[PDB]
């Protein structure tokens, strides 16, 4: 069923936007959204078809302050990008209050593109945590979709940020953010501003414009995380046929990435997989242990290499995990595209469950407690106030990620079959 | 492996036993322990016998059919049992 | 299993730059890696293999303030060597501090070849003794792979550096070297500056450029002493088995050279061998023995004489060795390669085992022992001293390197199964 991707804030619309213009790019569209003329993909889950071959993505673009959104509408894409579904704090409370008002439009335009659609399995968020106006608001549609649609699932593609510690509430607004995700959505693949830097600083020299260029690394992310489903193959023909061996437990459902050729401007598969494993590839900053990990190729692949390339990485035993989940590694192959540079012909990714990420948590939790007791950064705006006298739902965000780390560690001892 | 009559008499059951587990679940999201508890002790324990037992079979000794036990011995998890 | 070439300091990778030169040349190869026209050989081993027949060797360039590196940079045979494996003082000290900061990523350059590898055998250093950057940083690189591949085995082609005796230090640095070398070395095949140049000398009236043009006898030595190897025989068809032959005892593993033709430039194998087994034809500068020796002839050679020639090469009794070992002499058998000159269309070479090269140890020992009483050359650089304080490292090399001393004079001794 086809999938909708809710790109809200304005890190979100941004890299919602060079998504779509790079599956424009890698699909067979033009920049007014046209059939390509010197065009094999199953392009209906994430555009819609017009009749005259307009392939318009099923976007759904929130502003909200908006900025960089008339940017965005300012650009050769604009064509590209034409459902008319735009509507018009860096606090999150603010987000959450100004999404409040305007909840039922904006569910009103979510109900048109999902009504025109044949039919609907996701809702992919470009969400940004403490992204000032993106959270709170993409905390309260999260809360909002999952009641309204409680058979349908939520992925987020949270570009949780790490800058080295501006904003001086992150932590208070990240911690909120955290606690609607952990309970209220289906799936999570995290991400690192630090991690992204660090990389780019490795490949490229580029260290102040770290925004503009970390973005195309989380396109390239992005784009190869979904190409399974956008190419036909045997197996993962859906997203969450692909979702589920990912995440084995409900609440550890928060996935780390990988990328082969990092930098991908023959090689054989054992190499891939082998290059994968390392952690200078990996994009994210007691024993600790994977719980599944996850592996899709796109090249030119030997077909009987794989079982043996898969034998060989056993017998390497770069990655080292002993969880509860009795899943092992399992080799993928997608469809590498036409048109499109071959650079480096054979390309691979992973995503995986890993404990690794409950330190990144932890760390936000910690920045939090310090300030929490110093309550340098109530705020105390009358927003921030009215909206929340108590102050307790922050102490509420504060158990549940608590919750969190202490299941992320169970899940590393040996007993996660009992209570975590 | 359709030819042989084992290999293909017991992965048919391991399939309907989980047909079987699929329903129980299906049937309610609230807790069930009214039997159900019961005829699923009694299914894991099934389920990892006869697992374990294709396991055993399979350790003309093909590429595809001895490659595949790796997949499951990179946690040695049924042989370590 | 494939080879893989840790050519690293400035005349290391120089004389590797030759070598691998010398084997395109030899081999089916253009400076642009591609399969010649014109062109039976092993070339699996030395050289990888590219879908396009692009044979790149498995060559890993190490450089540390690189002046000659930017040179080899930009020379025709670039291309040929591509793996993209280059990553960026003249005391031991500071070559191995320098070399320990990076260890890491030219660690992982290691780590991708090997993986590319099929299978790895051996790691054959172009290694300099006393080169400033080369030396400290080869010594550290040497101590790391042994212990990261327990199993595979290390050979050097050390440029044992005699000049007549500008670097004051050399004393020190090739003392510190020679302990790492002695027990962190699987096999070491020596050469000598003075000797070299008095074979240039003898052959030509080359003086002043002297290293330049002996780096084409260091490639000739080079390339003869694996062409059994990357040409298949009836026996010796691996660098293990050729070993063995050569190295006795696993203290003594450092290597005599000699070849017939040193002006290469019909002579029957009766000929070459006593032309070979004179002094002058050696390339080296109390009774004294040998241990073992062996040699390879490829040319035009006739099989019934080669058993002939030995049996007379025993009755003309040249080479005088009486050591604790049985091992005399083998005659061993490779091929010429076609489309290079076949002058001297018989053309032989030999690698021993000497007791003679105790001298040329025990010259530098000399060197550093007087050194040491003057102390005019502590360097006691600020790296120098606080990297070593004590400056007991160089007495601990002081007293392995006489170990090895005395076990070379007990190897001429008649009771060597008694410890030496």
């Amino acid at each position: 069923r086809e999938i909708i991707t809710l790109q809200l804030g304005q890190c979100g619309n941004q890299i919602g936007f060079e998504f779509w213009k790079q599956l424009c790019a890698e699909h067979g569209i033009s920049p007014e959204g046209i059939v390509e003329e010197f065009a094999t993909d199953r392009k209906d889950v994430f555009f819609y078809q017009a009749d005259d071959e307009h392939y318009i993505p099923r976007a759904v673009l929130l502003d909200l302050e908006p900025r960089v959104i008339h940017s965005i509408l300012n650009s050769p894409y604009a064509k590209l990008y034409n459902p008319e579904n735009i509507y018009l704090g860096n606090n999150w409370a603010s987000g959450f209050s100004q999404g409040e008002k305007i909840h039922e439009d904006i569910f009103d335009i979510i109900d048109r593109e999902a009504d025109g659609s044949d039919s609907l399995e996701g809702f992919v968020l470009c969400h940004s945590i403490a992204g000032g106006t993106g959270s709170g608001l993409g905390s309260y549609l999260l809360e909002r979709l999952n009641d309204r649609y409680p058979k349908k699932l939520v992925q987020t593609y949270s570009v949780f940020p790490n800058q080295d510690e501006d904003v001086v509430v992150q932590p208070y607004n990240s911690l909120l953010t955290l606690k609607r995700l952990t309970q209220n959505a289906d799936c999570v693949v995290v991400l690192d501003n630090t991690a992204l830097n660090r990389i780019a600083t490795d490949r490229l020299h580029i260290q102040n414009p770290s925004f503009s260029q970390i973005n195309q690394l989380v396109s390239t992310i992005m784009s190869a995380s979904t190409t399974t489903l956008r190419y036909p193959g045997y197996m993962n023909n859906d997203l969450i046929g692909l979702i589920a061996s990912l995440i084995p437990t409900p609440r550890l459902h928060f996935l780390m990435t990988g990328y082969t050729p990092l930098t991908t401007d023959k090689t054989t598969v054992l190499d891939v997989m082998r290059r994968l494993l390392q952690p200078k590839n990996v994009m994210v900053s007691t024993n600790h242990c994977y719980i599944a990990i996850l592996n899709i190729i796109q090249g030119e692949v030997d077909p009987t290499q794989v079982h043996k390339s898969l034998q060989r990485i056993r017998e390497r035993k770069l990655a080292n995990f002993i969880p509860w989940g009795p899943a092992s590694i399992q080799v993928a192959l997608s469809r590498k595209s036409p048109y499109l540079p071959s650079a480096h012909r054979v390309s691979g990714l992973m995503m995986a469950n890993h404990t690794s990420i409950s330190s990144l948590f932890e760390r936000t939790c910690r920045q939090y407690d310090k300030l929490r007791k110093r309550e340098a950064f109530l705020e105390q705006f009358r927003k921030e106030d009215m909206f929340k006298d108590n102050f307790d739902e922050m102490d509420t965000s504060r158990e549940i990620v608590q919750q969190l780390i202490d299941e992320y560690h169970a899940a590393t001892r040996p007993d996660y079959i009992s209570w975590g | 492996f359709i030819l042989l009559k084992p290999v293909f008499h017991c992965l048919n059951e391991i399939l309907d036993l989980c047909h079987s587990f699929c329903s129980l679940v299906s049937q309610n999201l609230g807790p069930l322990d009214e039997r159900g508890a019961a005829q699923l002790s009694i299914l894991v324990k099934g389920f990892s016998r006869q697992s374990s037992l294709l396991f055993k079979i399979l350790s003309h000794q093909i590429n595809s059919d001895l490659a595949q036990l790796l997949l499951r011995l990179d946690y040695n998890k049924y042989y370590t049992q």
